[PDB]
RNA sequence: CACCCUCGA
DNA sequence: GTGTCAGTAGCTGTCACGGATGC
DNA sequence: GCATCCGTGAATCGAGGGTG
């Protein structure tokens, strides 16, 4: 949409909604979403730290 | 590892100054590449650099991997002063606390 | 001499191979001096000299063919004369068959020398006509011929310094937007590789 | 012309292809280390290029001349080429006393001992003395505590 | 300290 | 300074799994 | 467009002894 989120990337459902919250109120298109299931091993490496 | 890299680098300087054949200069740059590759992550590409006894040498990246790496061995769990250990024996007369 | 960080080359996925769209094996050949790589090519000068270069290449091929035909003629005539001479000596026809097959063998060797040369010229011209950056040339003699002939039109190099040059002559933003264009509208098969 | 400066290359690259991959094995068996062998090979072949009085007589064994070069270089390397930090208890206890016998002083003896006659703007005899008496006060205090 | 061995809950 | 052949040890007796690598 | 092959990972603490 109008976000800088690279399509196909797995992003926390908090930052996704918080970014679409700014873009929706900015006028651009909010980024689309689709729930994704990650294994614990894969989710651990995806942490922000 | 660092010493082997330095040797090959100084030889490269010699070859450049002496105008050695292009074959030698290029085939030496390749060896410098392989040596720096070993310095950073020995064994990552191809065969590891064997030390005395056909033992693969540890690299800088080997200092951080697995249980013996810096992270798990020396950061997540340290060794502590003011500590001891001994055999345990049942003490029925003791109170729970 | 510049050197490459193994972490970004051999670490899977090959980060450099993803940046320059180079295959990991091709990149391995480049870095460790197994194949040359084209860093730049003056395509406009080549376009302005293509007709002349084509004519010269064609004349070279024709010279090869003419020399081949003359040499084959010499051998065939000596063959006929030798068979007549060994017939005057009265040798048995089996010996003449031996000499016959020997002459055919030698003529085949001559024609094959000429054919290898002709195919070398064909490959040289084909590679120079369809020459682009990021191309690999595993044959060292071929690259030497390319520099000896059309060295004025392109620039090539080997090793890690060549990849340094490739990164230098790289527009990051343009390739990014190209990948995004592929992403907006593409097949999953060829869309995952772009993502 | 330039074809000659190219003939030099095409002369080396034509002996590499026939002898480097075999010289490597020699130095390998003698060192049990493919890395050094890799080095020794380039060292040797550079000398070869530097000594053209050997390859010129093509009909004579060059390989045989190379093996000895390497075999000598290895032994040249084989010439006479053949933890934990204590606990700062004591030192720290010592200073913990020394610091306890520093409050038993006067600020002038202190400012002097913590360093000289060019700054404090006094004599060198005043230095020597203040140092002298100040030490003796330090010694007195320490031995008062029983050091 | 690098590896190695043998062992204990 | 070097000059006739002059040429690794060791080893595969682990496995499950995902995804870039490559035909 | 898909099989191959590469790389990743695989419990915790503790005792003594040897060599490079």
């Amino acid at each position: 949409g109008s976000t800088e989120f690279l399509p196909g990337s797995l992003i926390d459902r908090a930052e996704f909604e918080a970014e679409n919250r700014r873009v929706v109120a900015e006028g651009g298109e909010p980024a689309a979403g689709r729930p994704v299931l990650m294994g614990i091993t894969k989710a651990s490496l995806a942490t922000d730290s | 590892l660092y010493r082997r890299v330095i040797n090959r680098n100084n030889r490269l300087k010699r070859l450049i100054d002496l105008g050695a054949p292009e074959i030698i200069v290029n085939n030496e740059k390749r060896m410098l590449q392989e040596s720096v590759d070993a310095l950073f992550d020995n064994g990552r590409r191809g065969r590891p650099v064997t030390g005395p006894g056909n033992r693969p040498l540890k690299s800088l990246s080997d200092l951080l991997k697995g249980k013996q790496g810096r992270f798990r061995q020396n950061l997540l769990g340290k060794r502590v002063d003011y500590s001891g250990r001994s055999v345990i024996v049942v003490g029925p007369q003791l109170k729970l606390h | 001499a510049p050197v490459t960080h193994i972490w970004y080359f051999k670490g899977v996925p090959s980060r450099l191979g993803y940046l320059l769209d180079l295959a990991p094996k091709d990149l391995e050949k480049i870095i460790y001096f197994a194949a040359y790589v084209i860093t730049s090519v003056d395509e406009e000068m080549r376009h302005n000299e293509l007709s002349t270069l084509e004519a010269e290449m064609a004349v070279e091929r024709k010279a090869v063919e003419d020399q081949r035909d003359g040499e084959l003629e010499a051998r065939a005539q000596k063959l006929e004369a030798d068979l007549a001479e060994l017939e005057a000596e009265g040798a048995k026809a089996d010996a003449r068959r031996k000499v016959r097959d020997g002459g055919e063998r030698e003529m085949r060797q001559i024609r094959d020398r000429a054919q290898r040369e002709l195919d070398r010229l064909e490959d040289i011209w084909s590679t120079f006509t369809k020459l682009a950056p990021k191309q690999l040339i595993v044959d060292e003699n071929l690259y030497r011929e390319l520099v000896d002939r059309y060295g004025e039109y392109f620039t090539g190099a080997m090793g890690a310094e060549s990849i340094q040059k490739l990164i230098e002559n790289f527009d990051i933003d343009a390739e990014a937007e190209s990948l995004r264009d592929v992403i907006r509208n593409g097949k999953g098969q060829k869309k995952l590789r772009a993502l | 012309v330039s074809g000659a400066a190219a003939a030099e290359a095409a002369l080396m690259r034509a002996l590499y292809d026939e002898h480097a991959a075999v010289l490597w094995r020699y130095a390998l068996r003698l060192t049990g280390d493919a890395a050094q062998a890799e080095d020794v090979v380039q060292e040797t072949l550079l000398r070869a290029w530097q000594h053209p009085e050997v390859i010129g007589d093509t009909a004579r064994p060059a390989r045989a001349w190379l093996f000895t070069v390497a075999r000598n270089m290895i032994i040249d390397e084989r010439r006479s080429a053949r933890q934990s930090t204590p606990d700062e208890v004591n030192a720290a206890l010592d200073r913990l006393l020394i610091a306890d016998a520093l409050a038993q002083l006067s600020a002038e003896h202190r400012a002097v001992i913590q360093r000289i006659a060019t700054d404090l703007g006094i004599a060198e005899g005043t230095v020597k003395s203040r140092l002298h008496y100040a030490v003796r006060a330090l010694r007195l205090t320490l031995q008062e505590l029983g050091v």
